[PDB]
């Protein structure tokens, strides 16, 4: 559910359209 | 027969004591009942009394003394906790225009949540942020709302190494919501040393 987009989010460096992202 | 009551009372108003009585005895009075029950019916009826002594004095007085519970937040959104994590709830007729920070969680878990608003609460704080909204999932991942509106997802990673990150790059933000005429609507925390960042329109 929301699992799946932390995963996505922490494992590979996914977004979602519109979010700017930053990298330090 | 006469009936006493006291104590500081901020939600509790009279009729919610006679009516207590009254739905118990009959329309008639209430002297050689048992102290007991007087207390657990109380108890019962107004969830917010924290503790109720009741207790006979002659020559004809019965004594009723309350402690209500005091909140620090709403608990999920129609209830409350106090400072100790004591959950109870107050009718919202009673506190509609009251303005406390909100606290979410699944049904036993005020406790683990109301100290995980306290920790980090003190680290925002340190740099002058402060905590309006504070949630926790099943899971124990985390979200954050701050008084400037900007909510923070922490997911379930060292909460507090993402709560400084978001602190450390917080200017750079700021100075570019400033140069697009927009505003910061939330931070994603969720990675190894980033963050991703939704943007709003101005109000």
């Amino acid at each position: 559910q929301e699992a799946l987009e932390e995963r996505a989010r922490n494992e590979l460096s996914m977004t979602r359209p519109g979010e700017t992202f930053y990298r330090l | 027969s006469k009936l006493v009551l006291t104590g500081e009372r901020h939600y509790t108003r009279n009729d919610d004591i006679r009516q207590s009585i009254l739905a118990l005895g009959e329309p008639g009075t209430f002297m050689t009942q048992d102290v007991n029950i007087i207390q657990t019916q109380i108890e019962q009826r107004l969830p917010w009394i924290k503790q109720v002594s009741v207790r006979k004095q002659w020559p004809d007085e019965l004594k009723i003394h309350l402690v209500e519970y005091v909140p620090i937040a709403r608990w999920n959104d129609q209830h409350m906790v106090d400072a100790e994590g004591n959950t109870f709830s107050v009718p919202p007729e009673r506190t509609s225009k009251q303005v406390l920070p909100m606290l979410y969680g699944p049904e036993g878990s005020a406790n683990e949540v109301l100290q995980g608003y306290r920790e980090m609460g003190q680290m925002l704080a340190k740099d002058r942020f402060t905590l309006k909204e504070a949630a926790m999932t099943a899971r124990r991942s985390w979200q954050l709302t701050l008084n400037n509106d900007i909510k923070l997802n922490l997911g379930r990673g060292d909460t507090m190494k993402r709560l400084a990150r978001f602190v450390e790059l917080y200017p750079v933000l700021q100075q570019q919501a400033q140069t697009d005429g927009k505003r910061i609507s939330y931070v994603d925390l969720r990675y190894d040393s980033g963050a991703a960042v939704g943007w709003a329109p101005l109000p």
